[PDB]
C-alpha cells in the first residue's frame, strides 16, 4: 500500500495552494483519510479527516474556510486547500489511512509527505563555491573537501559526490537562512592518496530554480 | 427413560415420506400465491398513480381521488372480513400460532379468497400494513387445504403442513428463507408443550417458495443499503443503550396496538356498516397521506435505505416516526387485514438513525454511522414487541445483508428484549390469540 | 483539547539497553498509540491499544500503562532503534500527538577532525569571501566554537550548523562559515577556528595566513 | 383452553436469576477458549521451531517430528484415560446426553481433562476440531456455577448447561448464530419439551462472543472474499451435490462408528496400549503436517486455498481421500477434540470438486468451483451430524457469501434427505445411544 | 454505466494491435467482460470472454493464440491484442459486459465500437472543405451548408456542427472509397434568419491521425 | 455451435402492421435473447430469456416461442423502430447470433430537397476540384441522379452515397459528387444537377454558374 502526496511547495502569504494524496494498494473507500502536518523541527499536529462518502469531514479547532479536504474515490485521491496562508502552515504535509483495533483510533499508513514554504522571499539559484585546502594544509592520514552552497531559495537542493558513487565520508549540513535566502556546506572526506591525484566532484541540484551544477575540487596552485 | 430412549435416538429425524413430498406442493402454493398478491398490492398501486396523473392540475381534486381510491380499496377490504371471514382480520399470525394449539380452526374455503382479495385492497390502497400478515395466514391454510384434500391422517401431518405454509409464507414476502423456518422455531411453535412439527419439511416448503420467488422477483433487492461500516469493540455499548431504549419502548406500543384495537371497536360497535365505512376513511387518509408526505402512509420499504443512508435530518426523522406510530395503529389496530410486521421494521429503522445520529455528533472520536445503528434498530422493535429477536435479527441479516454489524444486532435485539420483559410486556402475537380466546369464553 | 508531553525530550543509550519514555497527558485517556519516525522519512505506526505491537516490529520493544501516565520500553536497544517516538490518543476529541522522545545512540566519546578553509577564488571574483570550518565526527553534540581575525576575537557574521547522529558511527558533525565582505576580508592576515570539546582543555586550533 | 391463556401471558418470563448468571457462563467460557486457542497455536509453535533447530539431516526432521506430536497425543490420551474418560473424543455427545439427564456432568474432573488433554492432541496438529473441547467444557463451565452458586430447578440445570455449549460453540468459530442455532436444532431433547430459556443463551452466546472479539479481532478464521452469484438455472446441480452429500453421509457414520470399534480391538481397553497407540497416530499427523500439510492439522488453512480453485483435480482428490483416513484414526480412536471441523475441511474439499468437473461440463452456466465448495462445505455437517440449519448458518456466518444461500440451502437439504433415506443417523445421538446401550451392558 | 473502447485503426497484414476498452460507472470486478466483432455491412461474432479473477478465459473457434483477452481491474480497462491480422479480422470491434437473467447469459451493455482497418495503406489526416452556396442563392426560410471530408485513411471519422450542439437538420453521407482513400460529407441545414447573422461551423474529426479540424463555413467571397 | 437463421434478411411494414421476425436454431435452444442495432450505432439488448423486455424497452415489443423456432413481435410497428434486430442464444455454449431482420419503414412519399454547391477557393488550391449536390429527405429511397456540365452530360467518375432510413422521418438522403481536376473544372462554366424522383415527372435540377 502506497501514501504518495504532492502540491506542495513555494507560496506567497495569504495566498493558498491544493496538496494532493494519491492512493494505491488498496480499496482506497472503505478507509479514512486524513491530513497531518509537522512544523520544522516541531511536534505533529491533526489537521483533518474525512469519511468514504465524504459525508463527514472533520477539521482541527481552527478558523472557518482555512482547511477544505475532500476526496475523490474515482480518482482514488485525497485533496487538502489551504486558504489565507501564513508562516505558521509552512510545514511537512502527510497524508494519512485511518484505523482501529478496540475502536481507539491511530493513523494507519503515511505518504513521505510534501513541504510547503511560506514566504514572500523569491527563488533564487544556489552559487557552489570548491572548498579546497590551502596551501598550509600538512596532510594527515585522511583529507576533507567540500563545496559550498550559498545564496539560494528555497529548499532543498541535493549534493552527492561523484554521481553519489563516492557514497562514503559525507557530511551534508543542515542549511541555514539568513535575510531571505539559504546556505549549506558539504564535506567529504577522502584518503590522503585519493585526492588531489584522483578527481573529486560535488553535483549540486536545486531544482527549484532548474539549477544542475557539477564544482570540481582543485588544489590551490 | 434410559431403554425408551435409545430406541428414541436412533428413530430421531425420520419423517414420513407423504408428509415430506406434500411439503414441497405446499411451498410451491405458498410462493405463487404471494407473488401473486405481491404483483397484485403494486398493480393497484399503479392505478392509484394512473388517476393523479389524469388529474395533476387542480390541487384539491387530485387529494380527492386520493382519498376516494384507497378508500373504496379499504372498505372493498373490510367488507370482505366482516362479511364472509372475520378470523381474517388484522394480521392472522394469531390465528395460525392457536391453530397449531388446535383452540383455532383454519377455514381455509373461506380464508384464501377473502384475505388475498382483502389484503390487495388495504394494501393496494397504500395503507401502513405489510404483507407478513396476509401471506403467512395464507401460507397456513394453503397447507390445510392439501392436508385436506389429500385428506393425510395424524397430528404430525397436521401441524407439520400447517407450520410449513406459514414459513414459505413468511419467506415469499421477504425473500427471507432462513427467516421463515426461525420464525416458525422460535414463535409459532407451541411454547408448552412438545410439537410434532418436522423441522425437514419446514425447510422443503421455504426452498420451494423462496424459488417462486425468485422466479418472479430475480435481479431486485426488496432493500438495498450496500455494504455499510463496521463496528469496533469500544462501541458496543452504544448498541446496548439502542437496546435499552427500545425495550422501555417495545411494551408501551402493545399497549398502544392493544388498547386502539378497543377504542376503535367503540366507533363502529361491532357493526359491519360503521366499521367498513371507518374502514375506508382510515384507508382513505393514507392513500391521502402517500402524496402530501409520502414516508408517513405505506408499507415502509421505502423510506428504509433512506434513512439507512442518512439522508433525511433529525427533525424529518422525529416527525416521520410519530405519524407513523399514528398510522401504524390507525391500520392495524382497526383490524384491517395485513401484518404490523413490515411497519415495525420501518419503525425500528427511523429509530434506529435517530439514535446513530444524536450518536455520531455526542461521539466523534467512534467516527460513527448512523446507518450502522438503523440496521442494528430495524428489527429491534419486532424483538421487543414480537418478542422474535432471533427471527428478527435473521431477517435484517438477509434483507439488508451487512453481516459485520451482527454483533450490534444481537446486542440491540437483547436489549430490547430483556427490558421489554422487564417492563411487564407480552409477545404481542400470543397477546392477540389470549385476548381472542377469552372473548371466546366470554360469548360463550 | 487534551495536552500529551513527553518525558526525556533527547536521550541516550547503548546497545542492549533497558529504553524507558513516558507519555503524561493533561486529560485522562485510554489506548494510545505510538509512532516510531526515523531521520527523512514517514512515521511508521509502532504500538497501538496501549500496548499492542504492529505487523512487523521486533519484540524487543512494549509498551504499557492507564489513565494519565503512558510509557514505552526497549528491553535490549538496538542499532535500528534510534528515532523519535511519538505518542498520539484518540480517546478523545480532537487527538493529539506528544512532543516525541528522541532517541539517540549512546557512544564513546570523540574529538572533532577540524578542519579551515579559505574562501574560494570563485566566491571572491564576486565580492563576498567564506571562510569554512569544518568540525567532523564527535561525541557528545555539545562544542563551542570561536573566531580569530589576525589573533582576536570574532562574533560577528559566524553561522553554525549541526548534523544529526551520524548513520555509520553516530558521531554528531559541525560546520561553522564566517561571512565577510572582500574589502574586510583583505585588511586582515590570521584567520583561526577553536573548537571547544568536552575531550581536551586546550581547544583544537585550526587556522591559515594570506601569506 | 382457560391454562393456555394462563400460559400465553406468561410466556418468556425468564427469572433474572438465571439471566445474570447465563452472562456469567458464557464470559468464562469465552476466555477458556479463547486461552485455549492461543494454547494449542502456541504448541504448534515451539513444533514449527523444533522443525527449525534441525533443518538439515532429512530423516532427523522427520523424527521430532513424529516425537513431537506423539508425546503431545501421548500426554493427551494419558489424561483422559486416567481421570475423565467421560471427555475423550467429541464431548457433544456428553452434553446431549447431560441434557436428556442420562448423563452426569462431572465439572470438577472434565475443565482440566479436556483443555489440557485438548491442547496436547490439537497442539500436535492432530485432525480433530475445537468444538468438541469447547462445547464440552463450555457445558461443564455453565454445571459449574450453577453448583457453586447452587441454583435451583430443572429450568435453571437444562438452560446454564446449555448456554454454556452455544457460548461454546461461538468462540470456536467466532459465530454467535451458529451456536444459538445448534443448541435449538439439535441439543435439545427432540422427543420431550425442555425448560431451555432461548433468551438465556443468546446472553451467554453474546458475552462469549465479546470475549472471542476481544482476543482474535481484526482477523478472520475464513477469509474467502465475495464469491460470485448463482444463477437460477444452475441450482439443480446444487440438489445434485446434496444428493452426492446425501449417500456419502452415513456411509461415513458407519465408518467412524466402526472404526471406533476397530481401534478398540488394537488396545482392549488398557490404558497403556491406548496411549501408545494415540502417540503413533498424533506421530504421524505431526510427520504428515511436514509432508504434505494439507492431509493433517485442523484444515481450516485448506478451505481458502480450496475455494480459490488453487488445487488440480489430482490434488483434491487426493486431499480427500487422505483426510478422510487421518480424520477417522483421530476422532474414531477417542482422542479429546471434535470431528465437526474437519467435517467441514472435507466438505469444502468434496464442494471444490463437484465445482471443477461442473465448470468443464456446463461452459454455458459461468460456474466458479468456490460456490459449489461453500455450498459443500457445511453439507457433510448436515448428511453426518444431520443439523443443517446450524451448518448452513456457520457457514454463512464464518465465509459470508449470502447471495449463495439458495444453493447452500439446497445442497444442505439435499444431503439431509437422502442420509435419511438411505438409513443413516445423527451421528452425534448415534453416538450417545452407542455409550448408552454399553452402559446397561 | 460506460464502455469506451479504442486504440484501433491501422494495421498492416500478419501484424498485431492492442485493443483497449475502458470501463466505468459500476464495480467492473464482479462481471465477466466480453468481445464481440463486426465486420462491415454484416452481422455480430463473438470472440471471447473473461470472468474477474483471470482464471477463466474463453475464446471463440481460433488459433492457439490468435486472440488474446486480459485485464486491468485496478485501471478498470479490458485488453485485447489480435495475432498475425488477415482481413475477415477487419472489422468494428466491441467489448460488452457480460450478466444474466434466468441464467442463460446475454451481452448487457455494449460498447461504441473501435474500427480495425487491416490495409497495405497510410494513415492520412483528411482535408475539410466547406461548402457555402453559390453567391447568387434563393435563400429562402432554409438555408443548406455542408463540409467536404476527404482524402482520410482510414475509417471512421465523425462530424458534428457546433460542437454538436447543431443537431436537428443533419446528414452524414457514409465514405466511399476510391483509390485507397475515403470520403464523405455533412449537410446541416438551418434557417437564412440565422446565418451569415450567426457562426456555422463543421467538426471533423479523424481519430486515427489523432486530428481535428473546424471549419467555419464563411459566406463565399 | 448452433447456427441460427433470420427469417426476413430485410423486411418492410408500414406504422400500424403488427410485424413477426423469426430466430430459427439448428438444434435446440432456450431462454434467446434480441438486440436492437439502429443505424450507425451500437446494439442495444431488446429482449432477453425470450420474452422479457429489457428496461425501457415500449410494451409494443414481444418475444416468445420454444425448440428450434423464437419470434419477435411488435404489436402495432412504430416508425422509429427502423434497425436490424438480431437474435442470440447461450444456452448452448459458445453463444452464437443470428443474421440479422433490417426492419425498413414504409411510409407515404416525399419529395428530395436538392442543394447544389461549387469546390471551395481551398480544394482550388489543391489542384482537385469537386462539385457537391445534396438532395435530402425523399421517400422512396429509388432515386436517379444526372450530371450536366456546360449543358453536356457527365458520367467519367461521379460518386453516390446514400444514407440508410432515418429513425425519426423515415426519409432517405444522397450526395452525389462530381470530381475533376483545377483546369479540367476552369475550362468548363455551368454545371449542372439533375435528380429524377417519383414525387415528380419533371426532374429537379439545381445549377451553378462561375459566370
Amino acid at each position: 500500500v502506497r501514501l504518495l502526496e504532492s502540491g506542495g511547495g513555494l507560496v506567497q502569504p495569504g495566498g493558498s495552494l491544493k496538496l494532493s494524496c494519491a492512493a494505491s494498494g488498496f480499496d482506497y473507500s472503505r478507509y479514512w483519510m486524513s491530513w497531518v502536518r509537522q512544523a520544522p523541527g516541531k511536534g505533529l499536529k491533526w489537521i483533518g479527516e474525512i469519511n468514504p462518502v465524504s459525508s463527514t469531514i472533520n477539521y482541527t479547532p481552527s478558523l472557518k474556510d482555512k482547511f477544505i479536504i475532500s476526496r475523490d474515490n474515482a480518482k482514488d485521491t485525497l485533496y487538502l486547500q489551504i486558504s489565507k496562508v501564513r508562516s505558521e502552515d509552512t510545514a511537512l504535509y502527510y497524508c494519512a489511512r485511518l484505523y482501529y483495533g478496540y475502536g481507539y483510533w491511530y493513523f494507519d499508513v503515511w505518504g513521505a509527505g510534501t513541504t510547503v514554504t511560506v514566504s514572500s522571499a523569491k527563488t533564487t539559484p544556489p552559487s557552489v563555491y570548491p572548498l579546497a585546502p590551502g596551501s598550509a594544509a600538512a596532510a594527515a592520514s585522511m583529507v576533507t573537501l567540500g563545496c559550498l552552497v550559498k545564496g539560494y531559495f528555497p529548499e532543498p537542493v541535493t549534493v552527492t559526490w561523484n554521481s553519489g558513487s563516492l557514497a562514503a565520508g559525507v557530511h551534508t549540513f543542515p542549511a541555514v537562512l539568513q535575510a531571505a535566502l539559504y546556505t549549506l556546506s558539504s564535506s567529504v572526506t577522502v584518503p590522503s592518496s585519493s585526492w588531489p591525484s584522483e578527481t573529486v566532484t560535488c553535483n549540486v541540484a536545486h531544482p527549484a530554480s532548474s539549477t544542475k551544477v557539477d564544482k570540481k575540487i582543485v588544489p590551490r596552485a | 427413560r434410559r431403554r425408551q430412549l435409545i430406541r428414541q435416538l436412533l428413530e430421531r429425524d425420520k419423517t414420513p415420506l407423504a408428509i415430506l413430498f406434500m411439503a414441497a406442493v405446499v411451498g410451491t402454493l405458498v410462493g405463487l400465491a404471494a407473488v401473486a398478491f405481491d404483483k397484485g398490492v403494486a398493480w393497484l398501486q399503479n392505478q392509484r398513480m394512473g388517476a393523479l396523473v389524469h388529474t395533476a392540475d387542480n390541487y384539491p381534486l387530485l387529494l380527492t381521488v386520493a382519498f376516494l381510491c384507497s378508500a373504496v380499496l379499504a372498505m372493498f377490504g373490510y367488507f370482505l372480513v366482516r362479511k364472509y371471514a372475520p378470523e381474517a382480520g388484522g394480521s392472522g399470525i394469531p390465528e395460525i400460532e392457536g391453530a397449531l394449539e388446535d383452540q383455532r380452526p383454519v377455514r381455509w374455503w373461506r380464508v384464501l379468497p377473502v384475505k388475498f382479495f382483502g389484503g390487495l385492497g388495504t394494501l393496494g390502497g397504500g395503507m401502513v400494513l405489510g404483507r407478513e400478515g396476509p401471506t403467512v395466514q395464507i401460507g397456513g391454510n394453503i397447507g390445510r387445504m392439501v392436508l385436506d384434500i389429500f385428506r393425510l391422517k395424524g397430528d404430525e401431518a397436521r401441524h407439520t403442513l400447517l407450520a410449513t405454509g406459514a414459513a414459505a409464507g413468511l419467506a415469499a414476502a421477504f425473500n427471507a428463507p432462513l427467516a421463515g423456518i426461525l420464525f416458525i422455531i422460535e414463535q409459532m411453535r407451541p411454547q408448552f408443550r412438545y410439537t410434532l412439527i418436522s423441522i425437514k419439511a419446514v425447510f422443503i416448503g421455504v426452498i420451494m417458495s423462496t424459488i417462486m420467488y425468485r422466479i418472479f422477483n430475480h435481479e431486485v433487492a426488496l432493500i438495498d443499503v450496500g455494504k455499510l461500516s463496521d463496528a469496533p469493540l469500544n462501541t458496543l455499548w452504544l448498541y446496548l443503550i439502542l437496546g435499552i431504549i427500545f425495550g422501555i419502548f417495545g411494551p408501551i406500543f402493545n399497549k398502544w396496538v392493544l388498547g386502539m384495537q378497543d377504542l376503535l371497536h367503540r366507533v363502529h360497535g361491532g357493526n359491519i356498516t360503521k366499521w367498513v365505512l371507518m374502514g375506508g376513511a382510515i384507508g382513505g387518509l393514507c392513500g391521502l397521506l402517500g402524496f402530501v408526505a409520502p414516508a408517513t402512509s405505506g408499507g415502509g420499504f421505502n423510506l428504509i435505505p433512506i434513512a439507512t443512508a442518512g439522508n433525511f435530518s433529525m427533525g424529518m426523522l422525529v416527525f416521520i416516526f410519530v405519524a407513523r406510530v399514528i398510522t401504524t395503529l390507525l391500520c392495524f389496530s382497526s383490524g384491517a387485514p395485513g401484518g404490523i410486521f413490515a411497519p415495525m421494521l420501518a419503525l425500528g429503522t427511523v429509530l434506529g438513525t435517530a439514535f446513530g445520529m444524536v450518536a455520531v455528533e455526542l461521539f466523534p472520536q467512534y467516527h460513527l454511522e448512523a446507518g450502522t445503528f438503523a440496521i442494528a434498530g430495524m428489527g429491534a422493535l419486532l424483538a421487543a414487541s414480537i418478542r422474535a429477536p432471533l427471527t428478527g435479527i435473521i431477517l435484517v441479516l438477509e434483507m439488508t445483508d451487512n453481516y459485520q454489524l451482527i454483533l450490534p444486532m444481537i446486542i440491540t435485539g437483547l436489549g430490547a428484549t430483556l427490558l421489554a420483559q422487564f417492563t411487564g410486556g407480552k409477545p404481542l402475537y400470543s397477546a392477540i390469540l389470549a385476548r381472542t380466546l377469552a372473548k371466546q369464553e366470554a360469548e360463550q | 483539547d487534551i495536552v500529551l508531553t513527553q518525558s526525556p525530550a533527547i536521550m541516550s543509550a547503548a546497545p542492549g539497553d533497558k529504553v524507558t519514555m513516558t507519555c503524561s497527558a493533561s486529560s485522562s485517556v485510554s489506548y494510545i498509540h505510538w509512532y516510531q519516525q526515523k531521520s527523512g522519512t514517514s512515521p511508521k505506526r509502532w504500538i497501538y491499544d496501549t500496548s499492542k505491537l504492529t505487523s512487523g516490529v521486533p519484540v524487543r520493544f512494549s509498551g504499557s500503562g492507564s489513565g494519565t501516565s503512558y510509557s514505552l520500553t526497549i528491553n535490549t536497544m538496538e542499532a535500528e532503534d534510534a528515532a523519535t517516538y511519538y505518542c498520539q490518543q484518540w480517546s478523545s476529541h480532537p487527538q493529539t500527538f506528544g512532543g516525541g522522545t528522541k532517541l539517540e545512540i549512546l557512544r564513546a566519546d570523540a574529538a572533532p577532525t577540524v578542519s579551515i578553509f579559505p574562501p574560494s577564488s570563485e566566491q571572491l571574483t564576486s565580492g563576498g569571501a567564506s571562510v569554512v570550518c569544518f568540525l567532523n565526527n564527535f561525541y557528545p553534540k555539545d562544542i563551542n566554537v570561536k573566531w580569530k581575525i589576525d589573533g582576536s576575537e570574532r562574533q560577528n557574521g559566524v553561522l553554525n550548523s549541526w548534523t544529526d547522529q551520524d548513520s555509520k558511527d553516530s558521531t554528531y558533525s559541525m560546520s561553522s562559515t564566517l561571512t565577510l565582505t572582500k574589502d574586510e576580508y583583505e585588511r586582515h592576515n590570521s584567520y583561526t577556528c577553536e573548537a571547544t570539546h568536552k575531550t581536551s582543555t586546550s581547544p583544537i586550533v585550526k587556522s591559515f595566513n594570506r601569506a
